[PDB]
This record gives structure tokens, C-alpha cells and sequence, in this order.
């Protein structure tokens, strides 16, 4: 069966919300590339031979600037169509309307609009076909981590978990956030109830980057008080099983605050991101076309630059 | 003779000039034209001893290869090419010129100044150093006509030129005549900079014109015609301490001219 994606392009915080009273935060951006482009291309270069896109507030101005990107060309691998509802408030909402639409019918994938990453998804997909196939259906989300330093610039605190997994066979069984908080709490059930590995990883970096199931909308529209990702897995997990995988070479990151999208930023300058390089211009745009010169300098066509002035480090 | 009055443009050199000369005698006439063009031409290197000029004008003769139809229309279409040659040169060495590098420059050169001018065209920052030319004061010429051109330039002296060589980046200098084994001839100046430069491994490019293509082959600074050199004016500097050369036939190596110089017929 050919692969399918659901792309969130509203998000329903307001950590944005200066700025965002004329555009939304997918239209933001980063490195002259807005972050919807950028989370296409991911999803192209995965293999996506299908995106759903959810569009709640502001739908006018996205859906006028995804016919003009070249992933909306009669030449395309990757079919976008896009949904306009008002009625969303959460992505609860938009994963209650695909149930209803019964718009998938395998695995998926859920990502957000502002998520950049070269993440390609071959094994961690292949792995959880298999173990989906050979327990019959019991597990129904494989969300996907990236090994770091709790250091790290990219992590910043808002967006710091502490997760026990299972040293054998990964599969999550604790999931909460440290947003002000400095004695982490794990409970009883994993020592007592299980053992061939409880080990616990504080080095892991949320992607949001998630391999969904047909029956995880299901599980949505059933209980009528879910709204976001972390509400369904925080609950799941206290009666279906969530597994994980850990990529250690690629890089992914999700821009929620403005500390956050200067990191991103940075790190897409420095070549981070290869081959998604400023000076790639996979966006086949005219306009973005650039050189790539020594210490990351980059310029683009008619820079005019003035005698005296100098670019001491990596400058767009 | 003829050569003086067409002085009356500083752009074009005395190479051309001698072409233009002929071409405008050659229209004088009242086989035994061969003699005359090869009499026309010795007086026309006898005012002015330069190896640029004798191979401007054998290659002018070269067309040989009333009925004089055919023969006056080449000097005219000979003439254009010549003048689109320079414009071609700086467009193929224009694109080596990288931004906040280094220049240095021996003296004045009409190519090289075409072709920094090429450059700065191509939105590219620079500066460039000039040797002083003191047995005739023509590098503070060539930084004076560049100053009009906001380019930062400063002139040294002939003495300093091992001083200076670590600051430049690439060395391109003009050439008087090239030799057949591959080597160029150009001001006194020449043989020690390159040397210089070879010995802190810096590039030497060197562009000129498919007109100053000599059939010569020099050993050392002895075996250049005595009638070249007038304090010598002109020496000789071997083909290994060139890189490339820049020419209207296509980038040519030091070891590849040879060839374009047999297939020319000179």
C-alpha cells in the first residue's frame, strides 16, 4: 500500500502570538524558506506518496501559497490535498475529522507544519510493521526520538522529557515533561510488574515526528477529552502499546518558541540539515537560487556588496 | 615613416599600429609584392624593436597563403578579430579573480587592466600591487589609470618585489612575445618576480594575443636577439614557472602552445 501523511499546518498554541495577526507560523521564514516547505520536502524525500493537509485559521493564505510550491505541480510523487474547517480547536479535532472521513487506511505518518528534519523513515517503519504483524495489532504508535546532550542549545526546557523504556524490545512506559520541575517522579508498575531492562533515558530530543495506526483515530474519537499528542500517550499508558526508536546520525527539531527557531535556524546554516541547504534550493524557486562560499558564506544574485565590509562567519 | 602619426591613440598598441600601417599601405600598389611587403615591414620594426611587432607583421603577411581583390579584404576582418581578442581574453580569465584576493601586477598592461576592469565589472573586491618600472615609470601610470577605477592600488618599487610576494595571492602579468618552447618575453622585471614566485608557489598567469606567437627558442637570458633586448629592455623566463596562459584560442598550457604555434603556420 502506498504510504500516506497528515500535515497540521495550524498550531493551536499561541508561543507565536506577537507576530502572528498577519501570518501564520508555517509562513514563517527560517533560512528565506517557509517551515511548511520544509516540512513537504521532508516528507517528499521520506517517501510520501500522499499528504493531508489541515488548515483551521489563516487557511486562505496557505492554501493560496501551496499551489504556488512545486509540490502542488501535475509532476509530482507527493499528492497534496488540502482541508479547510473552521471548526478546528485542536489536533484532537483534525484527528477525529480523519476518523470520521476515513481518509487513512495504513500507517501514517502525523507531523506538524513547522517541523524541520531529514529523517528517512525505512527502518523504524519496517520494524514496526513487524512487530505489529507478529503480536496481531497491539501496538499502535512508534514515535521517534534523536539521541543528544541534555546541554544542548536545541533543548530547550519547555520541550524537555524524561521517558523509562524497555532495554530489550523499545516500547514506552512513562512519559512526562520537566516544565519547572527538579525531582522527577517514575512509578512502582514498571520495577515490580516487569524486568529485562527499565533503564531510563534522559538524552533523548522530541522530534515529533510519529508513525500513526489506522486505529489510533479511533482511539481519539472514543474518548472525547483528548487534544493534543502528549494528553493521548500520557493515557494510554495508565490501563494498545507505544514504541520508540532513537536515530543517532540525522537531525530533526520542531519550531515552538522563538529560542528554539534561532536554534534551528543556526544549526540549518551550518549545514545541519544536509543536503536541505540554503544553497540546495530544493524549494525550485528563481528567486532563492545562492553560492556557497568558504566559512558558510552565502550569497545570493546581485549582493552589491560594499567596499569594507566584512562577513566574519557563516551570513545568508 | 607612417607608424608615428598613428600614435594619436594611447589605447591600441605599436604592434597593431605596424598591422594598421600596412594595411593602410597596402592599397598603394601601381609575385614581387612579397618583397615589398617584407621591405614595408623591416622599416616598420627599425623604428620601434620590438618582438611584438616583427610577428604582428609576418602574421599579417601570412595572408598570402589585377587580383588583389581577395588580398585587401583580410586586413580589415584581421583587424576586428584582433580588436575582439582582447575582449574575449578578459572574459575567459576574468572568472580566476576571487573576492579580497591579492593582485600584483610588473607594469603597465592594456590586457591586464581590461581584465581587472572585467573583474570589478563582476562585482569582485581586490587590490593590486605594481612594480614601479624605473627604467621607464609606467607602473605608477597603470595605478593611476586604475585609481579612476575604485580600485584600491599601491605602487612599489622594483626592489621590493621578494618583499611583497607572501601578501599577493595570484601573479598576471602581459607578455611581449611567446616563445616556442613556452616561455614569454616581457620587461626586465619579469624573470626574477616569476622566479619569486615559484619559490613561494604562487600562481603566474600570463595573457597576450594570438599575434606575438615568435617562432624562438631560447636557452637562457643570452640567446634572445640582440635586437630585442635595445641596459636591457626585454629577458626571458622559462615555461616551468608558468601556470596557464590566457590567450583567444582558449586557456592554453605552457606545454600546449607549442602546438597552437605549429598549426599557425608562423
Amino acid at each position: 500500500p502506498p504510504l500516506q501523511a497528515v500535515l497540521v499546518a495550524d498550531s493551536f498554541d499561541r508561543r507565536f502570538f506577537p507576530i502572528s495577526k498577519d501570518q501564520p507560523r508555517v509562513l514563517l521564514p527560517l533560512a528565506n524558506v517557509a517551515l511548511i516547505d520544509y516540512t513537504l520536502e521532508f516528507l517528499t524525500a521520506t517517501g510520501v506518496q500522499e499528504t493531508f493537509v489541515f488548515c483551521c485559521w489563516k487557511a486562505a493564505q496557505i492554501k493560496e501559497h501551496l499551489l504556488k510550491s512545486k509540490w502542488c505541480r501535475p509532476t509530482s510523487l507527493n499528492v497534496v490535498r488540502i482541508i479547510t474547517s473552521e471548526l478546528y480547536r485542536s489536533l484532537g479535532d483534525v484527528l477525529r475529522d480523519v476518523d470520521a472521513k476515513a481518509l487513512v487506511r495504513s500507517d501514517f505518518l502525523l507531523v506538524y507544519g513547522d517541523v524541520i528534519s531529514n529523517i528517512n523513515i525505512t527502518r523504524a517503519l519496517e520494524e514496526h510493521r513487524l512487530r505489529r504483524k507478529l503480536e496481531k495489532n497491539v501496538s499502535v504508535m512508534t514515535m521517534i526520538f534523536k539521541e543528544s546532550s541534555p546541554s544542548h542549545p536545541t533543548r530547550c526546557h519547555e520541550d524537555n522529557v524524561v521517558v523509562a523504556v524497555d532495554s530489550t524490545t523499545n516500547r514506552v512506559l512513562h512519559f512526562q515533561k520537566t516544565q519547572g520541575l527538579r525531582r522527577f517522579a517514575f512509578p512502582l508498575s514498571l520495577f515490580q510488574g516487569s524486568s529485562d531492562g527499565v533503564e531510563v533515558r534522559y538524552d533523548l530530543l522530541d522530534c515529533h515526528i510519529s508513525i500513526c495506526s489506522p486505529q489510533v483515530a479511533q482511539l481519539f474519537t472514543d474518548n472525547f477529552d483528548y487534544q493534543t499528542r502528549d494528553d493521548f500517550v500520557r493515557g494510554l499508558l495508565v490501563n494498545n502499546q507505544i514504541h520508540m526508536h532513537v536515530t543517532a546520525k540525522e537531525y530533526g527539531a520542531r519550531v515552538s518558541n522563538l529560542h528554539m527557531y534561532s536554534a534551528v535556524c543556526a544549526d540549518v546554516i551550518r549545514r545541519w540539515v544536509y543536503p536541505l541547504t540554503p544553497e540546495a534550493n530544493f524549494t525550485d524557486s528563481t528567486t532563492q537560487s545562492c553560492t556557497h562560499s568558504r566559512h558558510n558564506i552565502y550569497r545570493g544574485p546581485e549582493v552589491s556588496l560594499g567596499h569594507g565590509s566584512i562577513l566574519e562567519e557563516n551570513v545568508l | 615613416y607612417f607608424k608615428s602619426q598613428m600614435k594619436e591613440d594611447p589605447d591600441m598598441a605599436s604592434a597593431v599600429a605596424a598591422i594598421r600601417t600596412l594595411l593602410e599601405f597596402l592599397k598603394r600598389d601601381k609575385q614581387g609584392l612579397r618583397a615589398n611587403l617584407t621591405s614595408a615591414i623591416e622599416t616598420l620594426c627599425g623604428v620601434d624593436s620590438s618582438v611584438a611587432v616583427s610577428s604582428g607583421g609576418e602574421l599579417f603577411l601570412r595572408f598570402i597563403s589585377k587580383c588583389k581583390k581577395i588580398m585587401i579584404e583580410r586586413g580589415e576582418l584581421f583587424l576586428r578579430r584582433i580588436s575582439l581578442s582582447r575582449n574575449k581574453i578578459a572574459d575567459l580569465c576574468h572568472t580566476f579573480i576571487k573576492d579580497g584576493a591579492t593582485i600584483l601586477t610588473h607594469a603597465y598592461s592594456r590586457v591586464v587592466l581590461r581584465v581587472l576592469e572585467a573583474a570589478v565589472a563582476a562585482k569582485k573586491r581586490f587590490s593590486v600591487y605594481v612594480t614601479e618600472s624605473q627604467p621607464d615609470l609606467s607602473g605608477k601610470k597603470m595605478a593611476k589609470a586604475l585609481c579612476h577605477l575604485n580600485v584600491p592600488v599601491t605602487v612599489v618599487l622594483d626592489a621590493a618585489v621578494g618583499y611583497i610576494m607572501e601578501k599577493a595571492d595570484l601573479v598576471i602579468v602581459g607578455a611581449e612575445g611567446v616563445v616556442e618552447n613556452g616561455g614569454i618575453i616581457n620587461k626586465i622585471g619579469t624573470n626574477q618576480m616569476a622566479v619569486c614566485a615559484k619559490a613561494q608557489n604562487k600562481p603566474f598567469y600570463v595573457v597576450a594575443e594570438s599575434f606575438k606567437f615568435v617562432r624562438l627558442f631560447p636557452l637562457n637570458q643570452q640567446d634572445v636577439p640582440d635586437k630585442f633586448k635595445y641596459h636591457p629592455w626585454v629577458d626571458y623566463t622559462a615555461p616551468s614557472l608558468i601556470t596557464l596562459l590566457f590567450t583567444d584560442l582558449g586557456v592554453l598550457t605552457p606545454s600546449a602552445v607549442s602546438d597552437e604555434l605549429i598549426k599557425l603556420y608562423l
